[PDB]
């Protein structure tokens, strides 16, 4: 961000196009190029759409909900944000979004199948479509976002998926496809700290004992647009995460302790010891019945695996980032829900965290 | 009447607000209600034990008066 994104004003892509890059970098600037963020409504999209708006890049964002995507024009100048009403099973639609699009960011990406998509037909399907199409259009350059712990071979169906969704675009787009592993993110409503925030989170021990390694949202914000604007990295494997090694368990108690929540703990639900096979039961019977996404069976095996760096990706330091750490930041995205005020700085999430394993 | 109209509110906010807490007290409730229902006689024997210790008139030793007094009168027949 700062005043420019650009490295330099005049940028090649692969297709031959040079675009030529105008104004100091405000709102009312361009850089000529046309980003389509595919699911650019959901957590993830609406930063990606923000930074590449804010500095003047039209941004083509496909949508299925139609309430959703009216805050998508506010980060945008006049014909800045453009809109095309597209489902995964319209080709059609598929191919309005990337006519002009010279870059083409992939975000779809589900934990729980619904009535009308698996979690294959997603995490793969609409991949397989997305990176197909976009090549025949002369797309230059795709992003790709899949899973922290993609494994072809995994047990857990978005893990397995999510592996397959690598390979399966890497053979429809070719070799020019980029593939980015974000690890859980935190920010303003995000999924990652929404289960944590919960009261009545039923199986908590269960569900909090997994492992992660917490990295800021706004970084992998950036961490897309780094790579947007650089076509020097082309067909890489970029893993993202946090130095610092965090667990739910650990996060849960220091996320209540902030807020500090004698007897309520006990008695308004906050540990829920169930059996496994009612948590397995539960989430069968509610996957019939629910109309919301609930706690899926998918997310019961989750908690079991912990999260694996791998060593074949590259880090944020690679495009030049340092990634900011969780203790830094964790206080402030949970200042909503929280005399005199008392700020848990940087080092002081430490001696919380201290507070939380002493027995 | 006004609690028999509060009464259905204020039973779904009291195991909304405290569930671990709710199950108990209205489970607790049940018991002694269920326990009056089936003669289990564990309210009877709790009520009959502080009636023993603290020197009260128990239903035993009336009973049991009865039969000294019974006992003597027919033995003033004879
Ligand atoms: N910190 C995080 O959130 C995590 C990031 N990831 C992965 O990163 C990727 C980014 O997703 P994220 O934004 O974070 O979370 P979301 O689930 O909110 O993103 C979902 C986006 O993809 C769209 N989507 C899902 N299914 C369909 C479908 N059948 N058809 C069309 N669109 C669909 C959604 O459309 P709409 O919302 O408009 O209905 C939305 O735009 C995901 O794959 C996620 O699993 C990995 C672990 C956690
Ligand atoms: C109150 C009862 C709610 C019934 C929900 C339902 O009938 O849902 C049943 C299924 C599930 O589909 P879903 O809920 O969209 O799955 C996504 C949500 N998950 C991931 C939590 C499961 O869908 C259907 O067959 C819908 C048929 C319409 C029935 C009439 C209503």
């Amino acid at each position: 961000v700062s005043t420019f994104p650009l490295k330099s004003d005049i940028n090649i892509t692969k297709s031959g196009k040079t675009l030529l890059s105008v104004g100091q970098g405000g709102r009312s600037s361009r850089t000529g190029f046309t980003a389509t963020v595919f699911g650019g409504t959901g957590f993830l999209g609406r930063v990606v759409v923000s930074k590449l708006a804010k500095h003047g890049t039209n941004v083509v964002v496909p949508f299925r909900n139609d309430r959703a995507r009216r805050q998508l024009k506010v980060n945008g100048d006049l014909g800045v944000v453009n809109f095309v009403e597209f489902d995964i099973r319209n080709l059609k639609s598929i191919e309005d979004s990337v006519k002009y699009s010279d870059i083409v960011i992939n975000l779809i990406g589900t934990e729980h199948f619904s009535k009308n998509f698996s979690i294959e037909d997603v995490n793969i399907g609409a991949a397989e479509r997305i990176a197909k199409a976009a090549k025949e259009a002369g797309v230059s350059r795709l992003i790709h976002v899949s899973s922290y712990n993609a494994n072809p071979s995994s047990s857990s169906d978005f893990y397995a998926t999510k592996g397959i969704g690598e390979q399966v675009v890497r053979d429809n787009f070719g070799p020019d496809a980029t593939i980015v592993r974000p690890a859980p993110m935190y920010f303003r409503n995000s999924p990652f700290l929404n289960e944590l925030l919960q009261i009545k989170a039923l199986g908590g021990n269960v569900i909090f004992k997994k492992e992660v390694y917490p990295v800021h949202a706004l970084q992998v914000g950036e961490a897309i647009e780094r790579i947007a604007f650089d076509d020097a990295t082309a067909g890489q494997t970029y893993e993202l995460f946090g130095k610092e090694r965090y667990s739910k368990k650990e996060l849960r108690e220091m996320i209540k302790h902030i807020i500090h929540i004698g007897y309520y703990p006990y008695s308004a639900g906050f540990y829920l010891p169930a059996p496994e096979p009612f948590l397995y039961a539960f989430a069968l019977i509610r996957q019939y019945i629910s109309s919301q996404p609930r706690f899926n069976v998918d997310q019961l095996k989750r908690s079991h695996i912990n999260q694996e760096i791998d060593q074949s990706a590259k880090t944020f330091t690679d495009l030049g980032m340092v990634p900011d750490e969780l203790s830094e930041y964790l206080y402030r995205y949970v200042k909503p829900h929280i005399q005199n005020r008392t700020v848990y700085s940087k080092e002081d999430i430490e001696k919380l965290r201290d507070y939380v394993n002493t027995p | 009447p006004y609690l028999v109209a509060f009464r259905p509110a204020v039973l779904v906010f009291f195991f909304i607000r405290q569930p671990i807490g709710a199950g108990l007290l209205a489970g607790g409730f049940l018991f002694w209600q269920a326990d009056r229902h089936f003669n289990f006689g564990i309210r009877d024997n709790i009520h009959n034990f502080k009636q023993t210790i603290l020197g009260f008139p128990t239903q035993a030793s009336k009973w049991e008066t009865f039969k000294q007094v019974d006992a003597q009168k027919r033995a003033q027949l004879v």
